[PDB]
């Protein structure tokens, strides 16, 4: 889910490198939530989610402060953190590769789309 | 009185007219909405340095 | 019942010592004084409604029907009710499923007694309904059908063809009804009857059938609560249940009266 | 200037040489990258060098989609802390009026709109993957003139085609039609929400009661023999 | 579902205890297991499996929620009120032997489905052993923690399951039996949760 | 690959030595690859007019 | 012939109503609207399809119904253009014109032809049109025929209902949709028929455009 | 041994007004609780007897539940955890909610793990600081004499049989300090260091209290005197 | 490849360029 | 997931009511012209009321008759709504209060009142019975629920036929649809509903001790009007002066004088559109027995 | 029974009572106050129905909560052993059921001040150990005298009333013999006045002979307010003093 | 059987597309969105046949593929083991 002051994820693995697969879809599954404040090293106060995620996107976040009362805190205010793995249009395009730090672009459509790129 | 609320609120008056002035000094130490001070922080910088 | 974790430590302490001290201060063969009362519904055989202490509230109706037995298994169907519980709902079935093997025909009670031609006898419904609850209501919903079979009158039988009964005499019901009670093991101390405190920081829960001035077959050993669920020595098994050998005799003597 | 009747699927009549300018009805694949009609509808074109062309499908259509730059009615069905919850339409999503989006806005003050009433704003975010927001005063221009709460009053729900064909098409003959019987103010929401009020409740019914019917018949020059008997009604 | 049509009847017709112990080959759930045991004229095929643990939404309890229902399977199907009354008492017994505390906010489900019980001549008093036995390798397998294994036996219709080497008792259940038969019943399923309690531990380290 | 078992759950099991107490016509347990899949049978009768 | 009429309902953002032989299919679409949380999609829209027999309660008959009319119209619509949203398609049968127990490939061919005509007055983003009929042969003369009547299906070895997918002016096949069929048949009569029902789906479209043109081109700028 | 008392043949053993009859005529006065005005006629809406205080008019129903007032002594248990507030069960008509704000935090201004230190049904007690629009309470733990309730046991009482009474909580002989509740909720405890040591015994400007998480600990007394448990039961 | 601008909206197509009053008093007459 | 009225638009209809004025234009007595569409097999019935759209389907089979009453055929009625008429109807909220209130009106008017004859549709006692249902799929909601419904069932059943069944002792052999002319059923009388909406421009206080009756009563609500309704009444009459039933539970408190008038004004309405069902089912008999003039064998003599 | 007069030209009924004769009305209030904060056992005729009024109180889940006014619901549950034969259905979920539930919500939200109560919930729970005819009537009575007994404020008594018509001659409180021999109505009347809150017609009756059916029913209603009036001043009378 | 469309970006004018037999796994029942499921008898008879093309498109090449592809996983199942 994408709102204006956060976005709503899923967590589907977690490392100590090695991982390991979430549950198989249903609810009853980790979820967190990455603050507007922390998408961002630069400019924590404005920033537009909108710019940055999109639903259906795979995002690389480090968790915070656990005040897992539903969700999780996570954060991409760094370099190797932000959208890993995403798809023009929502998945309705082609596989999009990060090119600069938020820049993702996919090489067969040809097409550009800003996201938050860790590269 | 049509809504049957007049009651309430000269209820709410007394509490308004029963408000009494203390110095910050000489204030009650657990708050009230009776009393009234210039000062009714116990530390008032901590709210200025945060 | 919803505690506290800080007042849960305090029972837990004080009901697990040497003195064993109760919150009531109830001694552990003793009970609570309970209202009972019977006969109140004209288009049942048998009625009756229990009052415990704590608000605990439940009413038995008995009715009665001529089935044939040679094709009728079960003569003594319970039908359990609880207020604000689905029928289907997993606490419900559980006693279902307990009453009608404390009183099954044949096992818990002869059906001998309950005959009336070499072919035809009399079926007995026993319908329950909790309007309150705070605990395991299986003790005391015996407590309000034993007071009900005691004080139930099915009509005479006049005497292969279709039985005839009388317009105006109708027989009592000498059925002896077993009786079921509640024990709680706190670490080392046995608890007879406890309650709604007592039984929600209980390490385990026990269930003694009493029939016949013996106890009979239907008993179970059911945790109380999903908490502080322990294992027990086999010596505090045969404590708490020849416990109940002493003062079951007790009981029946205020409960038959 | 060519204007033809096209089907969702059917090839597109423009050159891809040519530079173009799509809306609403047209749908880029993110796949093939060509360009398919997804609406039913006439597909209108305009080549003009001065030198951009734009493509464009009017369909027919009842469930409103936000779409930046709108006029919008909307129900207050909610106050939250930081902003309004507005119904543009049953049953569809819920859009955004934020408290500092009315004229002269302060954090100090509140605007002082309640639940139920009728607002009129312009639709200044229509993303997909976001909640749409509107607000009471065009943040690009300033403009403030009408929006604002509609006090009293009746609405109409009508289509979107009677709502874009009213507010842009001044050609419209509804407008013209209603004035010659009573005086009276009108807001065009592209919602499909017609916002009419009178000086006594006979004349706001016979507003009511001829934008209903001319919604349904498609007869344009019917317009002025339904306002002349709707208005005779309302003398018994 | 379908059931066909209400006018159709159903079919009117006028020492030694074999073990069989599986555990596995359910992707589904985390851990399941198997058990068969055949002996004299009575025969029990049942499967258990464990879908946990599964982290509630919402939930702030300090320690886990078990969850066991029994399922009639395709042959001897039992009365539903009977099922849930063994699956309370199955949920008495492992609330204390499941490590409750090592999962918060979290619960554990259980299923077991008697798929074949057959006699071949209260009946469920002799599939309560089995089920225990089938819920622990289970339990095992899905990664849980237990504290000691949990085996019973049944000694005409009195069911007792011990734990510990048989020191401390976990659970008890009896339907139908005699009278005054207790310490000779508690021994006879004595040494049947030892039979019980080794040979789940050789099934579980096999490969 | 697939492995059956047909008249295993079934009254008609031993042909020689029938079932004492049993309801089932016919069984089947198939099994491809992870997925196992039983397949009881019970039997009826309705009188038509 | 068929006939079918377009916007009939008041309270829905499309609906239509197809008539074929003695079969009789209204349907209703309204969409993009607020899903449930058990129906949101994140990234395209999501479905909600429900189809309802003559006589009775919906029955698991009915079950099937939506699972397969839900696989014609899920590549048919743009969904990932209408995300987080919901799109209501409901399918209410009037007559069945066949038998209900025996037979349930009439009702099929109509719900998908319904749906897509109130898909079309909703104003969802479609990819391509649609086109379904039935088709079954007679044991007699073993050839195929299209929309066979009542008695034609007593009769009948195998029935078939092809849903077929039209692009560009109503003329290209992009894809075959929908091709259902149960009975006995074999491959030599397997193309004897889906080269038949291509023809007779390809004039079902040309005269599908004529009548949702009739109907549509009124309401615009006329 | 056991009392059972039993029965048999049946089922069981100032101005009074109604709901729906006229209390006076008499407009010159001011419509309390449990009456509602009409053509200029005032009503009783509940049953019970007659008030006429000063021209404030008003109907005193037969069972009343407990009425939360400004400046109340009350006990209460959590019942939910709430966004930086948490219902209590005081026991009235609604959940009274206690703010983030209106209890003494450890921590201070230096953290959304509220349920850390006070979760779902731990009992406590305050006073009721102010009411809402709709008769709901706010209470408030800005003082050291109000704290988390230990080292004791839980009772309830009705509601109306507390009087009201200058100190709220009183210390008894056998070491026994009892904490009698407007609302019905008492505690009976071993008497702590805070209650045995104040309920029986310029250049300025105030300063803050530093207070510790050692009141807000699940962790009750460890040797609590045999003798002085079984006075508790008692 | 193509020469594409975002999919815009219904009111930035038409002509009158934003001068356009959506609500319209009609006094007298 | 529900209607959302605005308070311009509430605050509009209210005071066009205290001017004698309806969005429809009709009168505050005025029952909405009623439409029966006939369809192909007999009992498949369309009611078009104003904009509310209903049908109803006909069907029976055989079925075993109640312990009590061995004498008596079974009526088995079920209005599941679904979102066709509206997206705020759930779908699969069989337990909802209109459709429980829906089906237990009609079956009252229906089964209970003595309109069906079910002891006509007793072929043996205590075995075999006929167990007429009655579907009613809700097409377009707009107000009048089950005011279209009992008209369509009403139309549904008086157009139905059911099978021919010849009893040889205690066989029952079903005649096929081809083989025998199908029976039409027994109907005794016509029960038709009528509902009416009731508002209050005052309150509930000045209502429950209100001399002066300022209520509102409107016969046949539209969707906005019955959304801004107070109080609900629905009755049921024939063309007999007889109450087949009523029900009328919370809103505003009545006096018996006004509901006397509903009956009253009500049986105007029900006198018209029962002579309607029976002209517009003469003209579809006519459609389908073209020559049933030559095919007449009971022919008078001279 | 068997083949009786239901009403003879000596004006006597098949039980004893005349054509405007009640049967003996002894209400209970109070009866539950270890289970609810109102508590009514209705002990109309034959009939036996306990009333529980659990609240004002908190919802148990936030999600059904209005800010406005409260909730009100209403659990009407017949026991298997109503009457004479054991019920071998369910009852709880019947359709017949939930129309009473719905008829009963209705009819007391409008009389019951929720306003008052805004953001809470009020639970009412009837079990019916005995039914005789005018069963619904008697649930009437009972939901009223049990919300008085929770002191929840209402405008007005709501009276329940059964009247039947055989032939010519209207009856006042009908038994199960009555209601199953002729037609039957039972109203809702509030207070002492003729405001009808509850109108149920089920089985078919003259027009000509409804409006007096009607009067002689508010009548004897009224008469039912004053019984539950006079047990609530003997009540709260001996508990004062 | 199933009709999987591949692409270049994962290992170009147009491409070239692959037929899977007997899905399975949650990787291909979910991404994979067409399929064909048939009932094959000896002799060469049909019973049943479902063919849905709602992802890669379906050529009469993968449908003669599919149909003699199931004749002879009919033939070993009815030989099996009996």
């Amino acid at each position: 889910r994408l709102s204006l002051q956060r976005a709503n994820v899923e967590i589907l693995a977690v490392e100590d490198a090695t991982f390991s697969v979430s549950q198989a879809d249903l609810g009853e599954t980790f979820r967190g939530i990455i603050r507007s404040q922390d998408v961002r090293s630069t400019d924590r106060d404005r920033v537009k989610v909108i710019e940055c995620f999109k639903p259906g996107d795979i995002v690389r976040a480090q968790v915070l402060s656990l005040g897992d009362g539903t969700n999780y805190y996570l954060t991409t205010a760094r370099n190797d953190l932000g959208v890993v793995f995403a798809r023009a249009a929502n998945g309705a395009g082609g596989l999009m590769y990060a090119t600069d730090w938020q820049m993702m672009t996919s090489p067969v459509t040809g097409a550009t789309e800003k996201r938050k790129c860790a590269k | 009185i049509e809504s049957n609320k007049l009651a309430g609120v000269l209820y709410e008056s007394r509490n308004v007219a029963k408000r009494r002035f203390e110095y910050s000094k000489y204030r009650p130490l657990t708050p009230s909405s009776e009393v009234y001070s210039p000062i009714e922080k116990e530390s008032p910088w901590k709210i200025l340095m945060y | 019942m919803s505690l506290s974790v800080a007042e849960k430590s305090y029972l837990y302490d004080s009901l697990a010592s040497t003195p064993s001290i109760r919150p009531d201060g109830r001694l552990p063969h003793q009970f609570r004084p309970i209202e009972i009362f019977t006969d109140f519904l004209p288009s049942s055989n048998g009625s009756s409604r229990i009052i415990a202490s704590d608000g605990s509230e439940c009413i038995v109706s008995i009715k009665s029907k001529v089935v044939d037995h040679h094709v009728e298994n079960e003569l003594l169907q319970v039908d359990v009710d609880i207020a604000g519980q689905r029928d289907d709902a997993l606490v419900v079935e559980t006693i279902t499923s307990l009453l009608n093997k404390v009183l099954k025909s044949g096992s818990g009670v002869d059906s001998s007694k309950l005959q009336l031609t070499k072919k035809y006898s009399f079926k007995i419904f026993v319908d329950v309904l909790v309007i309150s609850s705070h605990s395991h209501p299986v003790s005391l919903i015996s407590f309000a059908i034993y007071s009900a079979l005691n004080s139930t009158y099915l009509p005479k039988l006049i005497s292969e063809e279709l039985p005839t009964f009388h317009d105006y005499d109708m027989v009592k019901l000498d059925i002896n009804p077993p009786l079921v009670f509640i024990l709680a093991v706190v670490g080392n101390n046995m608890l007879l009857d406890p309650a709604a405190n007592e039984s929600e920081v209980a390490n385990n829960g026990l269930i003694i059938s009493w029939s016949n001035g013996k106890i009979t077959s239907p008993i179970r050993s059911v945790a109380l609560n999903d908490s502080n669920v322990k294992s027990f020595k086999p010596h505090l098994l045969k404590q708490g249940l020849a416990m109940v050998e002493k003062y079951a005799p007790d009981v029946v003597r205020s409960l038959e009266n | 200037h060519m204007s033809t009747f096209i089907f969702p699927g059917d090839s597109f009549p423009v050159d891809p040489t040519t530079p173009v300018k799509l809306g609403p009805g047209i749908y880029c694949d993110p796949n093939t990258q060509e360009i398919r009609p997804v609406n039913t509808g006439v597909l209108h074109v305009s080549a003009k060098g001065k030198g951009v062309q734009t493509a464009y499908i009017d369909y027919s259509s009842k469930r409103y989609i936000p779409s930046v730059n709108d006029f919008v009615i909307g129900v207050i069905i909610g106050t939250f802390s930081d902003s309004y919850k507005v119904s543009l339409q049953n049953f569809s999503s819920s859009v955004s009026l934020s408290y500092m989006a009315f004229p002269n806005a302060s954090k100090k003050n509140r605007p002082t709109l309640q639940v139920g009433d009728l607002v009129y704003a312009r639709v200044c975010t229509a993303e997909k993957e976001l909640e749409a927001e509107i607000e009471c005063f065009d943040s690009t221009t300033g403009r403030d003139a009408g929006f604002g709460i509609l006090e009293d009053g009746m609405i109409i729900d009508v289509n979107l085609n009677f709502a874009r064909q009213l507010l842009f098409n001044n050609d419209f003959p509804l407008l013209k039609v209603l004035a010659a019987h009573t005086k009276f103010e009108v807001a065009i929401g592209l919602n499909g929400k017609i916002w009419v009020k009178c000086e006594e409740l006979s004349n706001t019914l016979a507003c009511y009661r001829t934008i209903m019917e001319c919604c349904q018949k498609n007869d344009t020059a019917a317009f002025k023999d339904i306002a002349k008997r709707q208005f005779k009604e309302i003398l018994t | 579902r379908l059931l066909g049509p209400a006018a159709a009847k159903p079919m009117a017709f006028s020492s030694e205890q074999e073990l069989s112990l599986h555990t596995g080959f359910i992707e589904n759930c985390n851990g399941s297991a198997l058990v068969e045991a055949r002996s004299l004229g009575h025969q029990t095929s049942l499967i258990t499996a464990v879908y946990g643990p599964r982290s509630i939404r919402g939930s702030f309890t300090s320690q886990g929620t078990i969850s066991i229902q029994l399922k009639n399977g395709l042959l001897e199907k039992y009365n539903t009120n009977e099922l849930k009354e063994v699956s309370s008492f199955l949920m008495g017994i492992f609330n204390s032997v499941v490590n409750l505390s090592r999962y918060p906010k979290s619960g554990i489900d259980i299923f077991v489905y008697l798929t074949y019980d057959k006699d071949l001549t209260s009946q469920i008093s002799s599939l309560i052993p089995h089920c225990i036995t089938s819920i622990t390798l289970a339990l095992a397998d899905a990664g849980i923690e237990l504290v000691d294994m949990a085996g019973a036996g049944e000694a005409n219709g009195t069911v007792v399951s011990f734990i510990k080497n048989g020191e401390e008792i976990v659970g008890f259940w009896k339907d139908d039996g005699d009278d005054e038969d207790l310490l000779e019943c508690l021994d006879r399923c004595k040494e049947q949760y030892n039979r019980y309690r080794d040979l789940m531990i050789s099934c579980l380290m096999n490969q | 690959d697939v492995a059956i078992e047909n008249n295993t759950l079934s009254r008609y099991a031993d042909a020689g030595n029938i079932d004492t107490k049993n309801n089932i016509l016919g069984s089947n347990v198939l099994k491809s690859g992870k997925t196992i899949v039983i397949t009881s049978i019970t039997g009826g009768i309705i009188e038509e007019t | 012939s068929v006939q079918a009429e377009i916007g009939i309902l008041d309270h829905v953002d499309g609906s239509s109503e197809f008539v074929s032989q003695d079969t009789k299919v209204i349907c209703s679409v309204t969409g993009p609207i607020e899903p449930k949380a058990r129906q949101e999609l994140p990234t395209q829209l999501a479905l909600e399809i429900i189809v309802r027999p003559a006589k009775g309660v919906a029955t698991t008959r009915e079950k099937v119904l939506e699972d397969k009319l839900r696989a014609v119209l899920t590549p048919l619509i743009t969904r990932h253009c209408y995300p987080r949203q919901l799109c209501q398609i409901t399918c209410q049968i009037l007559e069945s014109g066949e038998d209900e127990a025996e037979f349930s490939l009439r009702e099929l061919s109509c719900c998908i032809n319904a749906a897509f005509l109130a898909l079309v007055d909703a104003g969802i983003a479609l990819n391509s049109m649609c086109a379904s009929i039935p088709i079954a042969i007679i044991k007699d003369t073993s050839d195929i025929i299209v929309d066979p009547t009542a008695e034609q299906l007593k009769i009948s070895l195998s029935v078939h209902t092809l849903a077929l997918e039209f692009v560009n002016g109503g003329k290209v096949v992009k894809n075959v949709l929908l091709l259902d069929s149960n009975g006995d048949f074999n491959e030599d009569q397997l193309f004897s028929l889906l080269e038949l029902g291509e023809q007779k789906c390809q004039e079902l479209v040309t005269n599908i455009r004529r009548i949702i043109q009739d109907n549509i081109s009124p309401r615009l700028v006329v | 041994v056991i009392t059972i008392t039993k029965r048999n043949g049946a089922f069981q053993n100032s101005q009074i007004v109604t709901p729906g009859e006229l209390v006076t005529d008499d407009p010159i006065w001011m419509r309390g609780h449990g009456t509602y005005f009409l053509d200029n006629m005032t009503y009783s809406s509940v049953a019970g007897t007659v008030s006429r205080v000063n021209r404030l008019l008003s109907v005193i129903p037969l069972k009343g539940r407990y009425a939360p007032e400004t400046g109340d002594h009350v006990v209460g248990r959590i019942a939910e955890v709430g966004n930086k507030r948490w219902k209590v069960d005081i026991g009235g008509k609604q959940h009274a909610v206690l703010m983030l704000g209106s209890v003494n935090l450890p921590g201070g201004i230096l953290e959304l793990q509220m349920r850390s230190f006070l979760k779902e049904g731990d009992l406590l007690n305050a006073e009721v600081q102010s009411l809402f629009q709709d008769g709901s309470a706010s209470l408030h733990t800005r003082s050291l004499k109000y704290g988390k309730l230990r080292n004791g046991m839980f009772c309830q009482v009705p509601s109306s049989l507390i009087v009201r009474a200058k100190n709220h909580t009183h210390n008894l002989p056998g070491n026994i300090t009892v904490v009698l509740g407007v609302n019905g909720y008492i505690w009976l405890r071993k008497t702590s260091q805070m209650d045995l040591a104040r309920d029986t015994p310029p250049s300025i400007t105030r300063l803050e209290e530093e207070s510790s998480w050692q009141i807000y600990s699940d962790e009750n007394d460890p040797s609590i005197s045999n003798n002085i448990r079984q006075a508790i039961c008692r | 490849p193509n020469l594409i601008i975002s999919n815009v909206g219904y009111s930035e197509l038409r002509k009158p360029e934003g001068v356009i009053s959506g609500r319209k008093t009609f006094g007298d007459n | 997931k529900d209607i959302e009225i605005s308070a311009s638009e509430s605050k509009f209809i209210l005071e066009a009511l205290r001017q004698n004025y309806r969005l429809d234009g009709r009168s505050f007595d005025q029952f909405r012209d009623v439409e029966i569409t006939f369809g192909k097999e007999f009992g498949d019935v369309s009611v078009k009321m104003g904009n509310t759209k209903v049908h109803c389907r006909i069907s029976c089979q055989i079925a075993q008759p109640y312990e009590d009453r061995p004498f008596e055929g079974l009526f088995v009625i079920s209005t599941e709504i679904s979102p066709m008429a509206g997206s705020q109807f759930e779908n699969g909220n069989i337990t909802g209060e209109d459709e429980v209130l829906c089906s237990r009106i009609i079956e009252k008017s229906v089964r209970r009142s003595g309109a069906l004859d079910v002891e006509g549709l007793c072929i043996v006692a205590g075995s075999k019975c006929w167990a007429v249902r009655a579907d009613v799929h809700f097409l377009d909601c707009d107000g009048g629920f089950i005011d279209a419904s009992c008209i369509a069932v009403m139309a549904g059943l008086m157009h139905f036929k059911k099978p021919d069944i010849t009893v040889h002792g205690e066989q029952i052999i079903v005649h096929p649809v081809n083989e025998r002319e199908p029976v039409p059923l027994g109907i005794l009388h016509i029960p038709i509903c009528v509902t009416f909406s009731f508002f209050n421009p005052q309150d509930t206080e000045e209502n429950i001790k209100g001399e002066t009756n300022s209520e509102i009563s409107i016969i046949d609500a539209t969707l906005k009007e019955e959304l801004l309704r107070d109080g609900v009444l629905t009755v049921t009459l024939n063309k007999n002066r007889e109450v087949v039933q009523v029900s009328k539970a919370g809103g505003l408190p009545m006096d018996a004088l006004t509901l006397m008038k509903c009956c009253h004004e009500a049986y105007s309405i029900i006198e018209k559109i029962t002579d309607q069902i029976l002209q517009l089912l003469k003209e579809d008999s006519e459609k389908r027995n073209k020559y049933a003039a030559m095919l007449t064998s009971e022919n008078a003599r001279e | 029974m068997s083949r009786l007069e239901i009403y003879s030209p000596e004006g006597l009924r098949l039980d004893g009572r005349r054509w405007n004769e009640l049967r003996r009305f002894e209400s209970s209030i109070n009866t539950h106050p270890h289970a609810a904060d109102g508590s009514s056992y209705m002990e109309q005729g034959n009939n036996k129905i306990i009333t529980l009024v659990k609240g004002p109180k908190e919802p148990r889940l936030k999600s059904q909560m209005d800010t406005s006014k409260a909730l009100l619901n209403v659990s009407v549950n017949i026991t298997k052993f109503s009457k004479f034969e054991r019920s071998k259905s369910s009852h709880k979920n019947e359709r017949r059921v939930l129309e009473i539930q719905t008829s009963l919500v209705r009819m007391f939200e409008k009389n019951v001040m929720l306003n008052i109560y805004p953001r809470t919930v009020i639970d009412i729970e009837i079990h019916v150990l005995e039914q005789d005819g005018g069963i619904m009537g008697s649930l009437i009575n009972g939901i009223t005298l049990a919300l008085i007994d929770a002191g929840i404020s209402m405008f007005d008594y709501i009276s329940g009333i059964s009247v039947g018509l055989y032939d010519t001659t209207p009856l006042l409180d009908t038994n199960s013999l009555e209601e199953n021999a002729m037609s039957t109505v039972t109203l809702g009347v509030v207070g002492k006045s003729e405001k009808l809150s509850l109108l149920l017609v089920e089985d078919k009756i003259p027009l000509d002979r409804l409006e007096n059916v009607l009067a002689i029913g508010i009548a004897g209603a009224h008469r039912v307010r004053d019984l539950m009036d006079e047990e609530l001043r003997k009540h709260a009378q001996k508990r004062v003093s | 059987y199933g009709i999987v469309e591949l692409d270049p970006e994962c290992q170009m004018d147009k491409l070239n597309t692959v037929l899977i037999a007997d899905l399975d796994t949650e990787a291909e029942e979910t991404s994979i969105h067409s399929t064909i499921s048939i009932l094959a008898a000896p002799s060469g008879n049909y019973k049943q046949l479902t063919l849905v093309g709602g992802g890669a498109k379906i050529t009469p090449e993968m449908i003669k593929r599919s149909l003699l592809l199931s004749r002879v996983r009919a033939d070993d199942l009815s030989t099996r083991f009996n």
